Parts: C-alpha cells; sequence; structure tokens
RNA sequence: ACGAAUCUCUUUGCCUUUUGGCUUAGAUCAAGUGUAGUAUCUGUUCUUUUCA
RNA sequence: AUAAAUUUUUAAGGUAUGUAUUUAUUUUUUUUAAGAACUAGAUACUAACACAAAUAGUAAAU
C-alpha cells in the first residue's frame, strides 16, 4: 500500500487537472489509480504544480531565510509564503546553508482506462440518444426498401 | 499590523517564567532516550487510545483502516516504530495539512 | 458603417466593369386603376445581377471553406478531446 | 439540458387563450368595500462605527463569536 | 508561537519544542477553502 | 356515472358506497384513480344517509320495532366514528 | 473586449484547457523583528 | 508609365460547429464471492508483379 | 380537611417511464488493404440468477 510516483500517473494526473480543474479531486482519483484525493492533491500543490518556484538561492533569498528563519522560530510555510518558495524547501536549503557549517503492463492499461475516459464528453443521456436517432434511421431505411420492392412488384 | 504582544510584555512574561521555574528549582525533561526501561508501556497506553475510537465501528471507512493498519504494525514492531519516532522528533519540521 | 461604405464603393467600381467590359467586349407606369406602380425592366442585367450574386456567395464560401481546411489543420499544440476544444481552445489563444 | 432561460414568458401568449372558469377561494369576495378619505495590591509582575460590510460588523463577530464557537 | 518556542525551550529539549511550535503551522483544508495557520493553536492535536 | 366517464371501470361502488378495486392495480392505473377528497368525502356522507334511511326501512318492513328505531339511529348518530371514516377527508370533523 | 470563462469548478461540455487557465507584495512588520530579538536578549540574560 | 478586372498566396479585420441556471463544493466515494454474456491486450508461422 | 384530567387520522412525497402492435385491396478523371492461418488466457463492465429467507429512489447506520 505504500506508494510513490510513476511518471506516469503523475502525468495521468497532470491531464486530469487540465481537465476537471483543482477542486474536483475525488475523480482525478478515480483515473489515477492507487490514489486518493489528499495524496493526489498533496503531491499537485507541495510539487507538480509549475507555478512553483524551483532555483537557486540568492544572497536576498539567503540573507531574507536566516532572517526570517531567525526571527521566527522553526514556522515553516510561514516562512515558506515569505519566501514565495515550497516549504520543505526552503527548510530543506536552510538546513543545507547551516550545513556549510561544519567542524509496464497494467500501468498501461490504466493509461488505456483513463487515455479511454477523457475522449468521452457527454454522459448516459447523450449517448442514449444517438443510438436511438440511428435505430430510427434504420427503421427509416427499412421501411423504404420495403416500398422500393413493393414497387417492384408494382403494388404501391 | 504585526504581532499584538509587544517586546515589552513579552520580555516580563518570559522573566516571570523564569523566576518561578528557579524558585520553583526544576528539572526540564530530556528527550525520550532510546534506551528506555518504561518505553513499551507507554507505547502500550498511547495505541490503546487510538485502537478504542476503532473498537465499537462496523464499517471503516478509507482513513480508517489507513489507521488500525498502522496501529497493528505498530504493536507488532515496537523497537521498530520507537525508533521511527525518535528520528521523526529529531528531524521533520513539516506537516501535512 | 464604414465598412457598409466600403462595399459600396468596391461593388460600384465592379458594377462599372460590368457596364465597360460590356462594351469593351462589343420609365415609371401607373395604374390610377390602383395604387400600385410599374416599372418595365430588361430580362437582361437582372441575371448579371443575380449571377453576380451567386458568384460571391461561392467565394466567400470557399474562403471560409478552404480556411477551415488550413486553420484546422495547422496548430498542433494545446489540448484536444474533440472538435470543438480546437475551436474554443483557439479562441482562448486569440485572447493574449 | 440545464438551461438559464434567456427569457420569460409573455403574458400575451396566455391573453389569447380562453378562459377555464374554475372557480379559486382567494378569489371569493373579500373586503367588498371600499373607503374613501376625507501592601499586596502591588505584588503582581503588572506595574502601574457603521461599517457598510457584514464580516468586518461588530455584532457579526459577536455571532460567530458565540454560535460556531 | 515564537513566544512559545521560547517557553517551551524552558521546560522542555529545543527539539520536542520545535516539534510541537513547527507542528502547529499547517494548512487547513476545509473543502476549497484553505489557509495556512500562522498564529493561533490547534486543539485536535493530540497533545495539545 | 362520474368515475366510469374518467374511464375506470375496474373500481365498484357497492351498495353501502365501499369504493373498492376488482382487480390488482397496475401502478399507473393507481395514479390515475386516486380520487379527491370531494369525491371521497361525498361518498361517506351519502353512506351516512343510506345508514339511516335503512334502518328506516327496515323498520317499516315491521322487523323491528319502534323502540329499537330510536336506539338503532342514536346508535349510529354517536358512532359514526366509526361506521364510515369521514375523519379522513375532513379532520376537522372531528369536533362533532 | 471579454476575455472566455475557464472556472475550476464547473466543466460542462467536458472541455480541455491549458492549465493556467485554471491554475502577497508586503514583507513583515519588524514588531517581530523586535519581539524576537527582546525574548532573546531577556533569555540570554535569563542563563547568563 | 500607371489604372482596372481575374487566379493564387500572406497579414489585419470578422469570429464562423467557439463552455447555458440554483441549493449543505448539492450529498456520498470504495469490503465481497460463483457462474455466465460481451468488450480487447499478446505471440507464432508462411508470403509482397498479371491475362483468358 | 381535596373535589383542578392534554391527546386519538388519511392521501403524497424490485421499479417508474417510454415504444410498436394494419384487420376489412379508393378508379389510370478517382482508388491501395501489407495479406492468410493458429492460440490462450488477463484486466474490465454487467445479471432481481445462485451462500430461519426475507430489501428498494422523502429520511439512511454504533
Ligand atoms: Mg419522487
Ligand atoms: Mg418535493
Ligand atoms: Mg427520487
Amino acid at each position: 500500500k505504500g506508494g510513490v510516483w510513476t511518471n506516469v500517473e503523475d502525468q495521468i494526473l497532470k491531464a486530469a487537472v487540465q481537465k476537471y480543474g483543482t477542486h474536483q479531486w475525488s475523480k482525478v482519483a478515480s483515473l489515477l489509480q492507487k490514489k486518493t484525493a489528499r495524496q493526489s492533491e498533496l503531491r499537485w500543490n507541495e510539487y507538480l504544480n509549475p507555478k512553483l518556484n524551483f532555483t537557486e538561492f540568492s544572497k536576498e533569498e539567503d540573507a531574507q531565510l536566516l532572517d526570517l528563519a531567525r526571527e521566527l522560530p522553526n514556522q515553516w510555510r510561514t516562512i515558506a509564503d515569505m519566501m514565495a518558495r515550497p516549504a520543505q524547501v526552503c527548510v530543506e536549503r536552510y538546513n543545507r546553508l547551516l550545513e556549510s557549517e561544519d567542524s509496464e503492463d497494467e500501468e498501461k492499461e490504466m493509461l488505456a482506462e483513463a487515455r479511454a475516459r477523457l475522449l468521452n464528453t457527454q454522459g448516459k443521456k447523450a449517448t442514449r440518444k444517438i443510438r436511438e436517432r440511428m435505430l430510427e434511421e434504420s427503421k427509416r431505411i427499412a421501411e423504404l426498401q420495403k416500398r422500393r420492392e413493393l414497387k417492384q412488384a408494382g403494388i404501391n | 499590523n504585526g504581532p499584538e504582544i509587544t517586546p515589552e510584555e513579552a520580555t516580563t512574561i518570559f522573566s516571570v517564567m523564569v523566576e518561578w521555574l528557579e524558585s520553583r528549582s526544576f528539572s526540564p525533561i530530556p528527550f525520550p532516550p532510546l534506551t528506555y526501561k518504561n518505553d513499551t508501556k507507554i507505547l502500550v497506553l498511547a495505541l490503546e487510545d487510538l485502537k478504542d475510537v476503532y473498537a465499537s465501528k462496523v464499517r471503516l471507512n478509507a482513513s480508517e483502516r489507513e489507521e488500525l493498519a498502522l496501529i497493528e504494525e505498530a504493536y507488532d514492531n515496537p523497537h521498530d516504530t520507537l525508533n521511527r519516532i525518535k528520528k521523526y522528533l529529531l528531524t521533520q519540521r513539516v506537516f501535512k495539512p | 458603417d464604414q465598412l457598409a461604405k466600403l462595399s459600396y464603393e468596391k461593388t460600384l467600381r465592379n458594377l462599372a466593369t460590368q457596364t465597360q467590359n460590356s462594351s469593351k467586349q462589343d420609365k415609371v407606369q401607373k395604374d390610377t386603376k390602383t395604387g400600385k406602380i410599374t416599372i418595365a425592366d430588361d430580362d437582361k442585367l437582372v441575371n448579371k445581377l443575380a449571377v453576380s450574386l451567386q458568384s460571391e456567395s461561392k467565394k466567400r464560401y470557399e474562403a471560409r471553406k478552404r480556411q477551415m481546411q488550413n486553420a484546422k489543420t495547422l496548430y498542433g499544440v494545446e489540448s484536444f478531446i474533440n472538435d470543438k476544444n480546437k475551436q474554443f481552445n483557439e479562441k482562448l489563444s486569440r485572447e493574449s | 439540458s440545464h438551461r438559464p432561460q434567456l427569457e420569460a414568458r409573455s403574458g400575451a401568449k396566455a391573453a389569447a387563450y380562453t378562459p377555464t372558469g374554475i372557480e379559486h377561494a382567494r378569489l371569493l369576495p373579500g373586503h367588498t368595500t371600499l373607503k374613501y378619505r376625507k501592601s499586596w495590591r502591588k505584588g503582581t509582575a503588572f506595574g502601574r462605527g457603521y461599517i457598510n460590510d457584514m464580516t468586518k460588523s461588530e455584532y457579526h463577530q459577536e455571532f460567530l463569536h458565540k454560535h460556531v464557537r | 508561537f515564537t513566544l512559545l518556542n521560547r517557553l517551551l525551550r524552558l521546560i522542555v529539549d529545543p527539539n520536542i519544542a520545535d516539534y510541537i511550535t513547527a507542528k502547529n503551522n499547517v494548512v487547513i483544508n476545509f473543502k476549497d477553502m484553505s489557509h495556512v495557520n500562522k498564529y493561533g493553536l490547534i486543539r485536535g492535536l493530540k497533545f495539545a | 356515472l362520474l368515475i366510469h366517464r374518467k374511464g375506470l371501470t375496474y373500481l365498484h361502488l357497492d351498495y353501502n358506497f365501499n369504493l373498492k378495486p376488482t382487480k390488482t392495480l397496475t401502478t399507473k392505473e393507481r395514479k390515475k384513480s386516486r380520487l379527491g377528497n370531494s369525491f371521497h368525502l361525498m361518498r361517506e356522507l351519502l353512506k351516512m344517509m343510506k345508514l339511516i334511511v335503512d334502518t328506516h326501512v327496515q323498520f317499516r318492513l315491521g322487523n323491528v320495532d319502534a323502540f329499537q328505531l330510536a336506539d338503532g339511529i342514536h346508535y349510529i348518530l354517536n358512532h359514526i366514528g366509526q361506521l364510515t371514516g369521514i375523519y379522513r377527508y375532513k379532520y376537522k370533523v372531528m369536533h362533532q | 473586449k471579454i476575455p472566455a470563462a475557464v472556472s475550476n469548478w464547473k466543466n460542462p461540455n467536458g472541455y480541455t484547457v491549458a492549465l493556467e487557465r485554471r491554475v502577497e507584495n508586503n514583507t513583515i512588520n519588524d514588531g517581530f523583528m523586535k519581539l524576537s530579538e527582546a525574548l532573546e536578549n531577556a533569555d540570554k540574560k535569563a542563563r547568563q
């Protein structure tokens, strides 16, 4: 049950988000197997979402950091927003900044599943209509060639 | 608007607790030691406390089952878990929502 | 407004090439019975009119059609479930 | 098929119809009649409106300070 | 918090204390609404 | 007549004005056949009249006796809360 | 000119969209700076 | 020389099959088995011209 | 030395819903599919069908 993330399922997510939007997660974990809403959204907001800032320091970011982190002893999500940088990264790069001080199968089947799912937009009703209508067309054409062959007998 | 306390109040308060405790002659708590004589007991307690939530229930939802698992294993592997914890406190500063 | 004017000019000059080209390649009556009025006209020039209209409808129709072809074949960036995703989504590209 | 309406029904569409003659209750005669007008205390350590809005109001913050608690 | 983390530096090892004070700041999700908890104390915490 | 004219032919009024289905009902035929607080109220009311007028009809036939007559129709007017069920339709009548 | 609607919640036809249509300036107040450093000073006084 | 008409291409313009409502996000979110029907996912071997 | 007496009932909210059920005769210039055979099961969906015997679309459970 203890899971980690393949780029397979990861991409299936980013596709899903790219459709259903952020807030409908319990659907985003339908496509995606093996996973939950809070798991999905956890990885999304904390890692995957592109708008996040993953990059180096700067002396603005650094002196800024030791400043803030000294002022607020452990309050990381606060300080994180203060840096507009992800949480555990700010924590990590921080600790490193003081570490200078020293003395392919069923995944392809799930991908068939979701990959098939996205491409149908309607819902049960519309599809039911498509059927009903076509059945009507066949009925029409039949009734016609009835009449056509009756005309080949002359009786109209 | 910034934090409300003002440094003034802060300092007075801190000093208060200090004179109290010195006066009270108090030894602070240590970190739970790896070699502990009572330890398994305490862990028995805490885990029973979580267990009890689920004693009554007949249908367990997802998060629940996740839990009961984590417990049952924690009974099974006490040294494992205690090590896991003492790690977690020594380090992890960021948490799930 | 201005567009309607401009189009008026365009079909002016085009009309001019019709008439002149027809030189290059070569009343009002009333009813005292009823207030209906009666004008007398050639079967000519009505047909040039109608035909001109038809051909305009054609050429515009075909500009729009070839535009369908080209436009729908080219852009391959954004995700598409179906035709309307391509359509609408290209509207969102039109935005910025 | 759930759609925001774009319109409303002309009363006229109704108006052309022929009547029915059902009799309601609230039409039964009532008010047939018009009306016309003519030492120790030192010890301790501490030594000597209407805002158009809701959620910023003083009331609302009392309320939410009670109930949701 | 910053006041806490001190007051706990008094009575407990700087680690554990840190684990707590840092244990409060979290996101808090009700349905869509979600917000960091920058300031108060969350009582649902087992040690709260 | 009112019933058979709503095309409900599978309901029966017996002689005592009970209303009974003769044929287990298709649900649609239930919905089509719920009847109104009118029609029911009125059926009950007729029931009451039939009841009384019967007791007289008996006594004339010579099968009773003038005391048992008087007691009878007394009994009726008191035990209406049983013999009929008019209290289902106007529940107000639970004053009388 | 009015943009086109892209709403995190409803997606009534099933349309797919580039994410970014789906999806502070201030610093702190020195109230903090003073707070933590004052706590700090009284602290080190006390420990001494 | 320039003017005009026609065909073709490019750009701008026009938007061409170009998100249609409300309530507590409207609510809820995985605990099975036997057989059976249908959907469809792999591999293997042989072979790439014509007329009466 | 106390006499102090409320009530009482009906409908609504496996299945609804929908479809066809004509018998009795209305005048005379286009084009290329790589082709064929074999084989197994594995993930699915489903089914008022099967484990003292019984449940349905106003309400649901320590
Ligand atoms: Mg209903
Ligand atoms: Mg209702
Ligand atoms: Mg219903």
